[PDB]
Order: C-alpha cells, then sequence, then structure tokens
RNA sequence: UCGAACCACCUAGUAGCUGGUUCACAUCGAAGUUUCCCUCAGGAUAGCUGGUGCUAGUAGAAGUAUUGUGCGGUAAAGCAAAUGAUUAGAGGGACCUAUUCUCAAACUUUAAAUGUGCAAACAAACCGUGCCUUAGCCAACUGCAAGGCCGGAAAGAAAAGAAUUAGAGGCACCAAGUGGGCCUUCUUCGGUAAGCGGAGCAGGCGAUGCGGAAUGAACCGCUUAGGGAUAUGUGGCGUCAAAACUUAUGGGCUCAUUCUCGAUACGUGAAAAGGGUUGGUGGAUUCCACCGGCCCCGAAAAUGGAUGACGCU
RNA sequence: CGGGUAAACGGCGGGAGUAACUAUGACUCUCUUAAGGUAGCCAAAUGCCUCGUCUUCCAAUUAGAGACGCGCAUGAAUGGA
RNA sequence: GGGCGGCAUAUCUGUUACACGACAACGCAGGUGUCCUAAGGCGAGCUCAGUGGGAAUCUCACGUAGAACACAAGCGUAAAAGCUUGCUUGAUUAACGAUUUCCAGUACGAAUCGAGACUGCGAAAGCAAGGCCAGCGAUCCUUUGCGAAGAAUAGGAAAUAUGAACAAAUCAUACCAGAGGUGUCAGAAUAAUUACCACAGGGAUAACUGGCUUGUGGCGGCCAAGCGUUCAUAGCGACGUCGCUUUUUGAUCCUUCGAUGUCGGCUCUUCCUAACCUAGCGCCGCAGAAGACGCUAAGGGUUGGAUUGUUCACC
RNA sequence: GAGUACGACCACACUUGAGUGAAAACACCAUAUCCCGUCCGAUUUGUGAAGUUAAGCACUCACAGGCUCAGUUAGUACUGAGGUCAGUGAUGACUCGGGAACCCUGAGUGCCGUACUCC
RNA sequence: GCGCGGACAGUAGAGCAGGGGAUCCCCGUGCUUGGCGAGUCCGCGCACCA
C-alpha cells in the first residue's frame, strides 16, 4: 500500500502537450499583495514550493507574502466543517485570480452611471427581453420532414 | 530512415523566439528580472551592455510585462561628438560610453551634481553603496551571452558607469589587471587600459612595422596623443551629456492575395495537363 | 560513506565566532557507570529472589546506527556534535577521490 | 481439455492485452488473416461481402480460425482459389484468464479472444459478380462457426476500397486513383505538382 | 470421586464471553464509518443522537440554480499523431517510403456529460492624487506597502429570462447507544459462476407498519395522533374478490394433444437452429429470394399440483 | 583442548559405462560419508505405487499359502532369524 | 475455517479509481530499512541517445531529448535539472516563527514558506541550510555535548542550579540538545505437545444433509472438413458453436455447534426416464438369421455367486 | 518603408527548398603586442577596417510539410434524469436535457511595446 | 560489551608452490597507525535493564 505525498499525480502534475518549459517572465513580474484572490495551480516544472495535490485548482485569499513565497488561505471541507488551511507555496504556483472580475466591472459601471446622472448626460438605452412576442416575417419557409434518403443514408456499407 | 517526418513536426515545440535567434539567455534573464515579492514590484534596473562589431550599446532598462522600458541609452558611435573618433569598440571606448550613460541617467533623474563619482579615473576598486546618506542610483549589470572574462569590455562599461556615479554592485575580479593568484587588483594596469595605453603601444609597433590601424594612419594619430584625447573626452562628457551627433519611400514587396495564388496554381496545373 | 578528516565550519563561540577548522572524531558511548542512579535502582531491584525484573530486548531489527561526529575547534576546546544518516561503513578518509 | 467459450462470453472486463505486465500468453490460434489470393489487384474483384456483428461479445481465436478454414475450403471446392480474397477483420488481443472464490484467485493466461462490438465487420470477401452465391454460402457456413448473431450484407463500395462500386470505374478512367496493392486512395489536389497528382 | 482424592477456607476468585434485568405516555432519535491499540467477539477517538443552554431574532445561511472566473483526462475518439501491440499488399531476403487490417487497466495528440474551487456591496468594496504614523520598499517622492483618522457616494444592487427558500446566524457545556451490517440502482475489480467475494455514488431495510405485486425484510405506491366524508396512488374491474351485473355504437393478431399456448415488471421456465398464419421489402411473370408479428418445434427428473385457483378462445 | 566408550542416544550413499543375439552387469571410472545396511528376512502386524508379478488354493480368490525383491520407509539386545 | 505458505503488519511509484479530493480485495506490475565528501552547494563552458558521409578513435551535417539524473515508477528538465570542469562544506547553526501531508485535524516520518548567525559560489542578479518527492522510532534507562576565561561589595542587562544546620573538594542529580530501539515499525521480555485432555463461547468459522453455482463430471443440439468401395449425414462427426441436468467433484459459507446420529449392507415402499427386456412403429449398408439407429411408451420386469467393509470394479 | 538593442505573447513566428535586398545598421570579415583562453585567436578574449552581401539576417514564392482559427464529421459517439419500457439476453430505442473527437475541407502564415538610428 | 591467543617462527628467518645438475644442495617467497602505545578479521572463555 502506497500513499505518498505525490501519489496519483501522473496526469495532474504534468505539462500540457507542446507547452513544456520553465515558468514565464510575466509570472516573475506579477505583484501579489495580501488580500489578493489567487488560483493555486501547481507548476510541474518547478518542484519547489509546490502545493499538495489537493490544492491544485482552488482559489483563496493571500494572507502572507515572503520574498519568494505566498501564503494562501484555502477552504477545505473535512467531515462536518470546512477549515481555512494556510498553505505555503512559491509564487510560481499562484495566478492572479479573475473570480471577482464581473463584480468589479459591475461596481465600475454603477459608479459611471452615478457620475453621468449627476452630470445630466444621456444614459445608455435599456436592453430589451428577447422573450417578448411579435410579428415574424419569414425569408425562406421549408418543409421539415423525414424522407426515404435519411434511412437509406444512415446505414453503412 | 527519416527523422524529419510529419510526426516530428507535429510533436515539435519551438523555443522562445529570442532563444532560437540566440540572443536571450532566459535563465539568466529570469534571475536578473526577479525581485523579492515583498518589494511589490518596486523599480529595478538592468544595465545592459551589448558590444556589436562596430558599436557599443549601453542601456538602463526596466522589465515590464508589455515589454522592457529603456530609460537612458548611450552608444559608442556617438563618442566623436566628445572628441574620441577612433577605436570606438576598445576598452577606452567602452569606459567612455559607460560614463556617458551614467551621466545621462543621473541628469535625467535630476540627481546629477549630487552624485559625481570619481572625477579622475584611477582604476582602483571602491565597493558600491547599497541598501543590502542618500543612496546612489543602482542598476545591475546584464552582460547577456558574453563571456565574463577578466579584462572584458563589458566590465569596462561597468567601470565607466561606476566612476560616473552609479551604484552597480560588482567586485574588481574581472577588471583588467586583477591577478587571480594574489587575489588583488593592479590599479595602474586598469588605468592604462582605461586611457588606451595598450592601443597606443600597438599603434606604435604597427607604425614601426612599415591593414591594421589604417584609419589611424590616414589621420596623423600619434601614439602619444591618445591618453590626452581620452581625458578630454571624459571632461567633455561631464560638461554636457545631452550632446550627440549633429543632424516617405517604401521598398516593401506586394504579397499576392490567396485568390491570386490559387489562380497561379490552377494555371500551372492547366499548363502541365496540356503539355502532357 | 567517506568523510573528511578536517572540516571547515562555523564555530559558534565568542573565541572564534566564525567559520573555523574542526578535527573529526566519531562519537562512541562511554562506559556505563556502576553508580548511575538508574544502575543503582536496577541493582537494588535485581537482588534477592524473583529472577529477571526488567525486560531484556531481543527483537533487533536495525542493521546500522546513526553516525555522530564530534567536531572540535582548534581555537577552543568546545566539542560540537552532528548527526549523519545511517550507513554500514563510515570512514574518515583523506584521499578525496 | 479446453473450458467452453461460453464461459468467457460475458466479457465485462477492462481489456487485458499481452504486455510486459501480462506474461505467459500463448499465440492466437488464427495467424492467417487474409485468405484466397491477397496479391490480387483492386480492379480484379468488384464485389465485396462482409459479415457484420450484431452483438457486443467476445469471439475466441479458435472460432476465427474455424470460420476461416470453413470459408476457404468451401470456396475451394465450389469455386477456385484464385477468384476470391477474404480478410479476417477481428484480431484477438484480449487475453483470457483461468483460475487453476479461493484466496489469491487472480488467474493466469490460457487463451486469447477478440472484443467485438455491434455493427463491427468480422469478415470481408472480395469476389467477382459470378461467384456471389459461393461467397454467400461460404459466409453462411463460416458464420455458423461464430457465437452470437451475424448478418451478411452486400458492400456497396468497390472491393476493399473506400469508393462506391459504381463510381470506381469512372474515377479510375479519369486517372484519379493511386493504385497501390489491394486498395486505392483518391488523389487529392494538394501538395507539390508531380507527374502524379496532376488530375 | 483420580492426566492430581476428599473436606473447610482464601472465594460472591476473574470472565473483552452466554443467559437474565420488574410501571405508564410525552418530546426527540441513531450506528455498523474514521484514527490508534498483541488490535479483529473488546476498547479509546471523531462522526451520527439527546439534554443543557449562551448570544443583539432574519446576522457570518444553503447536499439547488444562474452569471462570471479557475481546476480535470474518465466516457468517447486515435493508431492516416508519440510510446507499445498488429494483418497485408505497393512502390525504392532484408531494410526503408507512403498506408492499411486491428487495439491498450498500468498509451495518447483531442476531449464530453455528470462534477468540483472562488465571486456575486452593510466589520467588506469604491472615490479623495484628503490628513497622521512607520527602524517597511524604492536613488528619492507628493510614488508603492501597512495601520488608522477625516469626508463623499452608495439602482443596498438598474436593465438584459438576471434566482429561490416551511431562508434567525454564531458559540459552548455534559452525556448515551453504535464502531458484525445487509439490499437495490448506475459504475464496477477478482471469480466459469454463485442467494460469492471487494469498492464508488445515491436511496433503502435494519428501526416500519399501511396499500399493491397470490406469497416474499429490501420491489411498486405511500410512509404512520384517533375518527368521518370526499378524491386518488400503485394495482385492478368473469367468479373467488370491491369494481365494465362479461363496457364500447374500438382496430388488428393468435389454436395450443399428458411439457399443458398465453396472461411471469423486479423474478422466479431458456438458446443456437428451424416451420401454420398474416404483415413488409426488393426482382422476375401468380413465384424468387429476404425481413418482421403471433403460434409451433428445438424443450428430459425424480410425492400430486399450480398464469394464486376455477376457468377463459 | 586431548583420549575412551554404541547390549549410550542413535546412524548405516548416489551416477555412468561395460560380456560373440537381446538383456543384466561379475568388471571399470567417478562424486562422495563418521560409517555407507553385513548375516538374515519380506508386498511381513513394516511396500506408497498395489487388487505388485508367478505358482497354488476355487466354477469364479482385492482373501489365504509358497515363491520373487528396483525394500516409498526390512535388518541385527532401538535385538535379527 | 484453521494449519502450511505468504505479508496484503511500517512504507513508495503506476494501475485498480468511476476527468476535484477520498476510495477495498491474500487485486495487478514493481520498489523500500540502503547508497553518496560527491552522487551535496555554486559558477562557467558544453549537448545527449542515435543516424549519415568520410580517415591502414578522429572528423563534418542531422538529431525535441528517442539519453542522463545511485536505486522501483511517475513527473520534470536542453546555452539544464544532463556531461565536463573550478573551488567549496547551506549535509553547519538556525531565538520553542508559521504551514502541508497522515489526521482525531494528535504525535512520528517526510515536506513547504520564512526570520537571525556564520559561510560557499558568482562580475552580478542570485542560488544553497543535503542528494524534491520512500529510505525510519515514544516513556523509562544508559550515554555524550553545551553552561570558555575575565570581570561585579552583590545577584543586577550580564556569574548554570541542587544535595534542604552549612562550608570546601569530590561523587551524584537537574535543566537544554543529541546518540544507543523497539521491522508486531503509536514501541510486552517468550519453545513445543495433548488421541488423557478441560472451560467460556461461537453456526461471526470448518467437517455431514439441504440452498445458490456448474468450472469439473454427466447428457444433448446446430454447422459440416472428413470416415464410410463410391456417396457429409445407414451408421459418426473433426474444429467450431449453443444448451440441458444436479446421478461427480470443486467453489461458497446461507441454516444448524444449550447436538438434525455419520459409510456400506440388509429390509421395505414409492417416484423419474436420458428404454436393458417386454408391446407397437419407422429406418438401415434391411436377402434371411443376427443386429444398428430412432419414435410412442416407465404398465410389468431387471437374478445366483468368488475376492473386497466397501459404493465402484471384474470374474 | 526599414535597422539595431532590450523585450512581452511564444510556430499564423517552425522546417524544407528556391528568389530579391535602397540607406543606415547587422554580420561575415582582418589580425594577435598587450587583458584573457585554447591541442587548435576554430570557440573565446583583445586591437581593428582592407573587402563582401557569398552566407547569417530581413522580405517574396511553393495547388510544400507543420501550425492557428473555422466549417464538415454530427445532434453522430458518449452522457445527467425516467419507465411495472422492448428484448431470453447481450443490448436497444424512446422521454426531459447536455453534447464530442479523428479523417476531410475553407481561410490564414506572427503580433504588441521601450529607446535609438536610416529613408 | 571484557579479556585473551593468531593474522609458520620472529629481534624479517622457517616451511614450500615454480627454477640446474646427479631423494641431496642452490634461487625465491614472504595484519595496520604512531615514539615500544592506539585500530581491522578469526576464533575461545566470559556481560547482557533503553
Ligand atoms: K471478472
Ligand atoms: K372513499
Ligand atoms: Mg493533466
Ligand atoms: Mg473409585
Ligand atoms: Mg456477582
Ligand atoms: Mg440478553
Ligand atoms: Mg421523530
Ligand atoms: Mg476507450
Ligand atoms: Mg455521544
Ligand atoms: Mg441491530
Ligand atoms: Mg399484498
Ligand atoms: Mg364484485
Ligand atoms: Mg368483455
Ligand atoms: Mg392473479
Ligand atoms: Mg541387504
Ligand atoms: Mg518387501
Ligand atoms: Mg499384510
Ligand atoms: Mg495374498
Ligand atoms: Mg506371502
Ligand atoms: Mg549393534
Ligand atoms: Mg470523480
Ligand atoms: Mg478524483
Ligand atoms: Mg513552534
Ligand atoms: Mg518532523
Ligand atoms: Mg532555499
Ligand atoms: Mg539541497
Ligand atoms: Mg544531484
Ligand atoms: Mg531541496
Ligand atoms: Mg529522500
Ligand atoms: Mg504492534
Ligand atoms: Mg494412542
Ligand atoms: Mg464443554
Ligand atoms: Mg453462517
Ligand atoms: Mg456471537
Ligand atoms: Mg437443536
Ligand atoms: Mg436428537
Ligand atoms: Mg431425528
Ligand atoms: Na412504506
Ligand atoms: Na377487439
Ligand atoms: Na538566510
Ligand atoms: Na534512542
Ligand atoms: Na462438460
Ligand atoms: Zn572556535
Amino acid at each position: 500500500h502506497s500513499y505518498g505525498y505525490k501519489s496519483g499525480t501522473r496526469h495532474l502534475f504534468a505539462k500540457k502537450f507542446r507547452k513544456h518549459g520553465v515558468p514565464s517572465v510575466s509570472t516573475i513580474l506579477t505583484n501579489i499583495k495580501v488580500g489578493d484572490y489567487v488560483d493555486v495551480v501547481a507548476d510541474s516544472a518547478v518542484r519547489e514550493g509546490m502545493p499538495h495535490k489537493y490544492y491544485h485548482g482552488r482559489t483563496g485569499i493571500v494572507w502572507n507574502v515572503t520574498p519568494r513565497g505566498v501564503g494562501v488561505i484555502i477552504n477545505k471541507p473535512v467531515r462536518t466543517r470546512t477549515l481555512r488551511k494556510r498553505i505555503c507555496v512559491r509564487f510560481e504556483h499562484v495566478r492572479k485570480s479573475r473570480c471577482q472580475e464581473a463584480f468589479k466591472a459591475k461596481e465600475h459601471q454603477f459608479q459611471a452611471y452615478l457620475a453621468a446622472k449627476k452630470a445630466g448626460k444621456a444614459l445608455p438605452p435599456l436592453q430589451k427581453s428577447s422573450r417578448l412576442g411579435g410579428i415574424v416575417r419569414p425569408k425562406n419557409v421549408e418543409v421539415l420532414a423525414r424522407r426515404v434518403a435519411d434511412y437509406e443514408a444512415m446505414v453503412p456499407y | 530512415k527519416v527523422v524529419k517526418n510529419k510526426a516530428y513536426f507535429k510533436r515539435f515545440q519551438v523555443k522562445y523566439r529570442r532563444r532560437r535567434e540566440g540572443k536571450t539567455d532566459y535563465h539568466a534573464r529570469r534571475q536578473m528580472v526577479l525581485q523579492d515579492k515583498t518589494k511589490f514590484g518596486s523599480p529595478k534596473y538592468r544595465l545592459v551592455v551589448r558590444i556589436t562589431n562596430k558599436d557599443i550599446i549601453a542601456q538602463i532598462v526596466q522589465a515590464k510585462i508589455v515589454g522592457d522600458e529603456v530609460v537612458m541609452a548611450a552608444y559608442a558611435h556617438e563618442l566623436p561628438a566628445f572628441g574620441i573618433e577612433h577605436g570606438l569598440t576598445n576598452y577606452a571606448a567602452a569606459y567612455a560610453t559607460g560614463l556617458l550613460l551614467a551621466r545621462r541617467t543621473l541628469a535625467k533623474l535630476g540627481i546629477a551634481d549630487k552624485f559625481q563619482g570619481a572625477k579622475e579615473a584611477d582604476g582602483s576598486y571602491s565597493a558600491v553603496r547599497t541598501k543590502k546618506e542618500r543612496f546612489p542610483f543602482k542598476a545591475i549589470l546584464d552582460v547577456g551571452l558574453a563571456r565574463t572574462t577578466t579584462g572584458a569590455r563589458v566590465f569596462g562599461v561597468l567601470k565607466g558607469a561606476v566612476d560616473g556615479g552609479m551604484a552597480v554592485p560588482h567586485r574588481p575580479n574581472r577588471f583588467p589587471g586583477y591577478n587571480k593568484e594574489k587575489s588583488s587588483l593592479d590599479a595602474k594596469v586598469h588605468r592604462d587600459r582605461i586611457f588606451g595605453k595598450h592601443v597606443a603601444d600597438y599603434l606604435k609597433q604597427v607604425k614601426e612595422e612599415a591593414v591594421q590601424f589604417s584609419k589611424y594612419m590616414a589621420a596623423k594619430v600619434l601614439p602619444e596623443s591618445i591618453e590626452g584625447m581620452y581625458k578630454k573626452a571624459h571632461a567633455a562628457i561631464r560638461a554636457d551629456p545631452s550632446k550627440s551627433l549633429p543632424k516617405h519611400k517604401s521598398y516593401k514587396t506586394k504579397k499576392l492575395s490567396g485568390a491570386e495564388k490559387r489562380a497561379a496554381a490552377k494555371a500551372k496545373v492547366a499548363a502541365i495537363r496540356e503539355r502532357l | 560513506v567517506n568523510y573528511p578528516k578536517k572540516k571547515v565550519m562555523h564555530c559558534g563561540d565568542a573565541r572564534c565566532n566564525a567559520h573555523k577548522s574542526f578535527k573529526v572524531v566519531q562519537y562512541k558511548a562511554g562506559k556505563a557507570r556502576l553508580f548511575a542512579r538508574g544502575k543503582r535502582r536496577y541493582d537494588r531491584k535485581q537482588s534477592g529472589y524473583g529472577g529477571q525484573t526488567k525486560p531484556v530486548f531481543h527483537k533487533k531489527a536495525k542493521t546500522t546506527k546513526k553516525i555522530v561526529l564530534k567536531l572540535q575547534c582548534s581555537g577552543c576546546k568546545s566539542i560540537r556534535q552532528v548527526v549523519l544518516k545511517r550507513t554500514k561503513h563510515f570512514e574518515l578518509n583523506d584521499k578525496k577521490k | 481439455a479446453r473450458r467452453p467459450s461460453r464461459c468467457y462470453r460475458f466479457c465485462k472486463n477492462k481489456p487485458y492485452p499481452k504486455s510486459r505486465f501480462c506474461r505467459g500468453v500463448p499465440d492466437p490460434k488464427i495467424r492467417n488473416f487474409d485468405i484466397g489470393r491477397r496479391r490480387a489487384t483492386v480492379d480484379e474483384f468488384p464485389v465485396c461481402i462482409h459479415v457484420v456483428s450484431r452483438e457486443l461479445e467476445q469471439i475466441a481465436s479458435e472460432a476465427l480460425e474455424a470460420a476461416r478454414i470453413q470459408a476457404n475450403k468451401y470456396m475451394v471446392k465450389r469455386a477456385n482459389k484464385d477468384v476470391f480474397h477474404m480478410r479476417t477483420r477481428a484480431h484477438p488481443f484480449h487475453v483470457l484468464r483461468i483460475n487453476k472464490g479461493m484466496r489469491g484467485a487472480f488467474g493466469k493466461p490460457n487463451g486469447v479472444c477478440a472484443r467485438v462490438r455491434i455493427g463491427q465487420i468480422l469478415l470481408s470477401m472480395r469476389t467477382k459478380e459470378a461467384y456471389v452465391p459461393q461467397a454467400f454460402e461460404a459466409l453462411r457456413r463460416a458464420k455458423m462457426k461464430f457465437p452470437g448473431r451475424q448478418i451478411i450484407v452486400m458492400s456497396k463500395y468497390w472491393g476493399f476500397t473506400n469508393i462506391l462500386r459504381t463510381e470506381y470505374e469512372a474515377l479510375r478512367d479519369a486517372g484519379k486513383l493511386e493504385q497501390r496493392g489491394t486498395h486505392c486512395k483518391l488523389i487529392a489536389p494538394k501538395g507539390k505538382i508531380t507527374m502524379r497528382n496532376v488530375m
């Protein structure tokens, strides 16, 4: 019986086809701050500070930044509760997470609308529901039917 | 049996563009670009030295995701606006270009006249001032793929910048005149190489020879007038660093559209069918 | 496993307080004292009738032992102890080959 | 002797091929997968008949060999040996195990069989129009040698190729077929201009 | 009385084992799983349960969606892509070159469904280049980092299918029984197989009856204070037996002789193969081949017997 | 350490060739032990194969007796005959 | 079932495993208790395995890694993570910092992110507190290392503490960090036999009947290469394939362990048919006689003996 | 319209063949007294400028191979939910939903920054 | 673990494998580290609380 630290990671901790190589310069240049949402994704070409397989593909908040490492808080269910596990990884195994992108865009749009209404400018026209009825004026009208050729065709040989 | 079959190209992963062009060492570049993550992306500068066949390029560079940002540049092909007009790729030229880049960046940052460096070049080593009074501007040295041999001109640009007021962290171990036995530097040898005395000696020998030094011998460049020329060039640099050399048609080819290429192929097929 | 006879290592003490030369001696257990407190208690327990009064281990499984090195600064007389991995054959060699 | 094949008809295992994990496997009993004259050209035999599988089951290599021998012998005695080409399409790659309930019950190799699906082609015979009834009866007997239900059907393509039996003559006349052995590929108008590829 | 007599006593010896364990009804209500143990017929330990409550009662909610953003290599597919296995020809005995017959739990370029992290405005976030503080970063800074303070604005989250809630969140304390499970549905590993053995997900029985499948722990229906009325579910409506007192002003098909044709969801009587009747497809001049339906043959066991019985055409 | 002692406990071998037909093997080479089962006895209350093979006993004998011995695993006061 | 065997007892890859994580079998294929002063650390150069052309190993092109990285496997890696080489000891110390894996969210083992010291390499950015991921160990006991000197009028910021009337020197303890080991690897100090046997229990578990299964045994079909002078089928029937039966044995462990009397024979009754004889009938290679094969048929019948406990056997 | 240096993404950029290239660069190049390193100034290091676009490099071409994005394959394969569904069964269809891959075919063949320089 | 004897006799000789002449003679051959103290392997006889 075998349950190693990296047990069952043959396809998990592997590069995608024709995408091998050391991490990129953008990864080195990304600034990680305490409170940033990050995705924990293991980079198989580093093998230092690599997260345990459980935390691959989890998103959490940064609680700590060290010169070469990142502390992330990750939710982990166990029995009847979810713990807040603080994992330590090298910066190469985190990506700036986009989990709040739609919410930030929504807040930005609301500030912009507030400014426009304060200024008395023209608000954008409202989108309309596509589910409302109306007249349809067809261009081509065809008969939907089963023909002989369909049964003839879908037989092989 | 064939190695370069269809499967070979299907499985092939190209290197980075600058790796297969043989320009960028990406391990070294990644280590040079890296900072403490606790710095939160505070500015960091590489002093880039790239000596071409006829020119020396020295840049102060900042790494950005969109592409590197060049803050200041200096070129050894811009030195004759300061005197020196020959030997633009020797050690004295590398030193002068380094000093020019140092003075240019210190003037552009507004901290010139507050960090002067060594007014007279003595060739001795003084350890830089780093966080590791007011600290001087700090850049790290990027030699690229050049062999870091003792006496190489990349460290000549390094020394020129250091004498110009930079804080480029270095040890004297690769300056010309460093003896690896005693573990010590002969500052006079470095001084002589800085002011070009080796070039003057070789030129004197070549004159006594009676192809080398042809543009030298086309002018009346006596070996004894080299050192003063380099000193005066240093002074002219310290005077005015903004100085430089005094100062639509198209040769692009029309690529033919895909339909035109298809017409060409169809015509060739028609011709070969008729001919046979 | 081959080990150098002289080792260059951080000292620790205010005499040298830096990297320094260390002679290498392999640690070996000192003789069990007759008047060690546990030995006195054991001899008291063992006297009289009743046979053996403590366990005697028999089910030996280890084929090696951990190697402990005594490092001695030339400047001082202080000994530092370091632990190496288990190994069947430890030797202080000078050949460096 | 040999345990009956119906014991190994349930299939339901992950495939268990011969490998460096799976040692001790005897060879399949069928070793000739092409009967008649395989050398014969594609133009020679316009008619193609195949036996189609209607179940998802395992067919032992002994059965494939028996069916092959049956079809060969019938075509020989009721026709000639130079007028048909029959290829056996199913290859026995699944190793069967025997446990010679008990402890350590994992069995050792003792046979090999082909995992076969619904609508899979098991045999294919290439003949001329004149020896079609012999083809059909030979395939009926070979089919009798198989487990499960198989239906014999006429292939609308030309022989073992991928061209319709009717269109083949026109394209061949138009010089649009590369003839290489018992099958032909249609020349596609791509790549360099050769003396081939022109049409 | 003897592979260690008898009598009294230590001795009510110890027992993780077997047997027993005395009133009512009321509110709730399990577990056969985890980790450790000379541990496997037993314990500790967490979980499941009860009793206490504490706290500002709609709060820091969710076995569910949606939208946004991450994770994945199983099903499928592939061998005319790498690694392995593999049949045959063709072009330059073998080698090569283009493919072609077949394919893999310990192969894979690609790649689902179902899933699985995070977010979706009240201790938060946004705005001000607002102030203070710092032995933090930066060559310095009015830049970056961190903690605060002072304010402003907040569809309190528009519109575009643009959620819903029998939607008060948190926090403790003290304890019980369990720690032999078993069945079913999909997925399955070992086995010829098993009412066999082992797992994953989820519902069950165990602990639960009631209605129905004649009968059955587990199937179908429905789950339960004790009573009426009405209406259903599953299942039925020739008698047994409530219901077509054998309904229709519905269409077809089917004949069966000692095994009884059929009326058998689960499931509890079958195949390869073949032939009365009445359907279909494709040809030839009514017959030729082929394919269905129902029926028949293939179809042999021991007390007399079983669509539940009678019987029904 | 060195001697003695079996009517002390006990123990007591194989494979590889050979004689004018076939056999089996007096003979020989070898590997080998502390010694290699001697005199006897036997499918025996001891023989797996086995209901061994031959003779005799009967109409017919997995029984009985007499022989034979490649003796799974007979045998000498663990006393043999 | 137990025993014998094995280790599934501590533990690592791949698969089992069902695209998060988790997931069992005495499931599958393999590993582990070591080994390395370099096989650790760093810098610099270089490119590997294989091909092809050429010189009675050397050369020039190709070469996505098809090599190598101690050891099993997976993953990763090409101006390197491989090879060579230069100088090094970050394989040290590290204020009880935090964390992951196992998980009770305890230790142990292995990891990860750090802060300080002193350093190695490097021009520098940097990189290193072992060789990534398996390679290991509680209490008590034993044993080693650390608490250099020199200072203080007085226990302080800085002097190790104690042996309880107290002072010196021994000696013995103590506080921290390690070593010596428990492989049943959360850690007793352990040989057999019982048919002379005993107890508490167990149908949680074997042996006998019954039940499921039917591999094995038994009995049949289909197809048709052949055998039959000839001729596939009078008779039989390779190689394939589909059944049936519980008259064999195996597999299982559901019932029974506060007990279901256990082989054979004898005696006696009944049932089945896959028919030996007896009744009818087809068919043959059926001249007759004798027979073969099949069909309906289980109403009736189916012996006496030698050896053997036998059932079987065979005379 | 280009070039150089540093670059971001890392083939629409690669590979193989051919063709063209203004200026300035880039590079081939010439050479070893010195710094430095080699068996070998080959590589590397220093010093240089007589020549050349021959190669590198940049652009063009190929019914080129790969690669990228589409379509076709195909509502097919597979699959979440359901039935006292069909079938002896293997399996299959149906009902409410999700929905591929290869083969093949169409198009395309790098792009965005910082500085400096040439038309 | 504690002690002994030995790496043939020793304070470098002896046995003897291979060498010339008639079994004789002659060439050869042979535990570590230190200024007599401290380690490695065989045996013996003795100790056994992680
Ligand atoms: K199986
Ligand atoms: K009612
Ligand atoms: Mg993956
Ligand atoms: Mg008596
Ligand atoms: Mg009592
Ligand atoms: Mg009780
Ligand atoms: Mg309740
Ligand atoms: Mg598949
Ligand atoms: Mg409790
Ligand atoms: Mg119970
Ligand atoms: Mg009922
Ligand atoms: Mg009624
Ligand atoms: Mg009626
Ligand atoms: Mg009924
Ligand atoms: Mg004898
Ligand atoms: Mg005998
Ligand atoms: Mg006898
Ligand atoms: Mg007898
Ligand atoms: Mg006798
Ligand atoms: Mg005797
Ligand atoms: Mg899953
Ligand atoms: Mg998973
Ligand atoms: Mg701590
Ligand atoms: Mg630890
Ligand atoms: Mg580190
Ligand atoms: Mg390391
Ligand atoms: Mg290494
Ligand atoms: Mg490491
Ligand atoms: Mg390790
Ligand atoms: Mg234990
Ligand atoms: Mg007895
Ligand atoms: Mg008893
Ligand atoms: Mg039982
Ligand atoms: Mg019990
Ligand atoms: Mg009873
Ligand atoms: Mg009784
Ligand atoms: Mg009875
Ligand atoms: Na119920
Ligand atoms: Na009717
Ligand atoms: Na440090
Ligand atoms: Na210990
Ligand atoms: Na059988
Ligand atoms: Zn010291």
